[PDB]
């Protein structure tokens, strides 16, 4: 599991700038602090994990002061339209074992990470950010709460969250599949569909099948989310007209038993 | 900046005069100031529901529109998007098939 807080920040002038932030454990949202709300909002019931009200709060006022920080921050170093995005927490591993991240992009692109005890530009990365960094690097409150944050907190309110979140992360929903086609460009060739819809978690497996030989025509598309926390994927296939007859759509995914959804055109 | 991509797809099987729901899904744009308009033949659907703004391993910025919708043998459904990096709204069609 990749616990990611993300952290969206515009500047358009001296006088407009906002952040807004999301929090996610794999591909489900925990958290969203908008611009307008002084607090940070909980998507799932299990948001706050195994921290106590005190605790939580605690952590919430550093994240206050840190936005205002930052907000002022940025306006200075200044002296436009500038975007900035941060991605900052920890990948889980088997047997309590983590390893931390926090990653800067200015205008897209990743220029600034926290490795082990500073800040560091990445090689690439414009020569104008060397100075403030090295600036940055001299507030020892910030670097010492960075990495708190990321050795200790991160990975401690994960395994809460991980626990706390049972039901919703084992979670198993099973695909729903139907099947369409489209005339293809190239006269007499059909594109055949597969749609999978409404699964969770993502791991799927989807092909077109002539009896017990898998297809290798078999195109899948990308993951697609739907809107209630379950996946969307799609398989398409170029045939002949004609060749069309004998093949079937087979799809295995973990909420099936072992009972494999067949389609048959 | 860079262009987003839409694509457009229903939750459930589509049946025509059966409840559903259809996703308009944005990515790989960037700056992330966007505007999302669902269509229903040409007019803009006035109850549609967004993600909060994410952002992906590659840093490009990408957004869920759904919105509740019957198909019928003769709507036609679409996803309109305005952004930055693009001169003229971009349109995709949902197809079925
Ligand atoms: C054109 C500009 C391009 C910029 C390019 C990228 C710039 C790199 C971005 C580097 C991050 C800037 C961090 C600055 C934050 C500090 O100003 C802030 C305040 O520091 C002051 O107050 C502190 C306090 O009261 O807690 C200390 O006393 C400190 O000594 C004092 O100087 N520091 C903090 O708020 C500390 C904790 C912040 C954690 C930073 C990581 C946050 C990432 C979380 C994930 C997303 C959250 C939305
Ligand atoms: C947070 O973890 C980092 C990474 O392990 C620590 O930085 C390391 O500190 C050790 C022990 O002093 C050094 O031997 C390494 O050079 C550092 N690692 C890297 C990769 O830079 C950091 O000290 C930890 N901080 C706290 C407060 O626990
Ligand atoms: C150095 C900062 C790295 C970020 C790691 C944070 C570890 C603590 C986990 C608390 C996360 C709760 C969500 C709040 C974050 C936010 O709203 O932006
Ligand atoms: C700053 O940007 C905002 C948002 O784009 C805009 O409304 C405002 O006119 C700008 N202010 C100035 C001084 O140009
Ligand atoms: C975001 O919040 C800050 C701090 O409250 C506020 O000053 C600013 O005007 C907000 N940004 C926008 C563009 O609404």
């Amino acid at each position: 599991y990749t616990f990611r807080c993300l952290q969206m920040s515009s500047f358009a002038n001296r006088s407009w700038s906002r952040t807004d932030s999301v929090v996610w454990l794999g591909d489900l949202q925990t958290h969203r602090w908008s611009n307008d709300s002084a607090t940070i909002s909980f998507t799932k019931p299990w948001s706050q994990g195994k921290l106590s009200n005190q605790q939580w709060e605690k952590l919430q006022h550093m994240f206050q002061v840190y936005r205002v920080s930052f907000t002022r921050d940025i306006q200075e170093l200044v002296k436009y339209p500038i975007e900035i995005q941060l991605s900052a927490g920890c990948e889980m591993y088997p047997g309590n074992a983590s390893e931390s991240f926090l990653h800067v992009a200015f205008q897209g692109k990743y220029v600034v990470r926290f490795w082990g005890t500073s800040w560091q530009t990445v090689p690439g990365a414009p020569s104008w950010l060397d100075l403030p960094i090295k600036v940055l690097n001299a507030d020892q409150g910030t670097s010492a709460t960075v990495q708190m944050l990321l050795n200790d907190t991160c990975p401690l309110f994960v395994r809460g969250l991980l626990e706390a979140g049972k039901s919703d992360l084992e979670k198993q929903e099973k695909p729903v599949a139907w099947l369409s086609s489209v005339p293809s460009s190239a006269h007499g060739h059909r594109q055949l569909v597969c749609h999978v819809s409404g699964f969770y978690p993502k791991p799927v497996w989807v092909m077109w099948m002539r009896g017990d030989q898998e297809q290798q025509g078999t195109h899948r598309g990308d993951f697609l989310p739907n809107a209630d926390e379950t996946w969307y994927l799609q398989a398409t296939l170029d045939v002949e007209a004609g060749e069309e007859a004998g093949l079937a759509c087979r799809v295995k995914h973990s909420s099936l038993g072992g009972q494999d959804i067949i389609l048959y055109w | 900046q860079k262009t987003p991509q839409i694509q457009v797809y229903s939750r459930h099987p589509p049946e025509n005069g059966k409840p559903n729901i259809l996703n308009c899904y944005v990515t790989q744009f960037h700056p992330p100031h966007i505007e999302i308009q669902m269509l229903k033949n040409g007019k803009k659907i006035p109850k549609v529901e967004m993600s909060d703004m994410s952002f992906s391993k590659d840093w490009s910025f990408y957004i869920l529109a759904h919105t509740e919708f019957t198909p019928t043998e003769t709507d036609t459904y679409a996803c309109r998007v305005k952004h930055a990096s693009m001169a003229e709204p971009k349109t995709v069609y949902w197809d079925r098939d």
